């Protein structure tokens, strides 16, 4: 019952403390640098078709 | 990299 309860509470400050934003900062940089990526060779095709 | 993400987001 005192590791249960030790766990629990572990898991309540692991919670509670602001140390999950990790994820939801590594992910997005390179989700918006395959955009920009996307988004250049869209513009190099335009380029190309005006010229 | 972190001026890549405040370009990027």
């Amino acid at each position: 019952i005192l590791l249960g309860y030790a766990g629990l509470m572990l898991l309540t400050n692991v919670l509670k403390a602001i140390g999950i934003w990790g994820s939801w900062v590594i992910a997005p940089v390179k989700l918006i640098f395959a955009i920009i990526k996307k988004l250049m060779r869209t513009v190099s095709c335009l380029m190309g078709k005006l010229m | 990299d972190r001026g890549r993400q405040v370009i990027h987001e």
